[PDB]
């Protein structure tokens, strides 16, 4: 996920939140 | 801070920067 909402489109820092704890 | 894409290099710099000092575990590959 994280590696193709970002790379592979635009993810922002909620969407990133998931990976945090 | 710009809603764009943040390839591994970037996102790591955006999840740290978003969740650094709190640590985190991203390494997906589908």
């Amino acid at each position: 996920g994280i590696v193709e909402q970002c790379c592979t489109s635009i993810c922002s820092l909620y969407q990133l939140e998931n990976y945090c704890n | 801070f710009v809603n764009q894409h943040l390839c591994g290099s970037h996102l790591v710099e955006a999840l740290y920067l978003v969740c650094g000092e709190r640590g985190f575990f991203y390494t997906p590959k589908t």
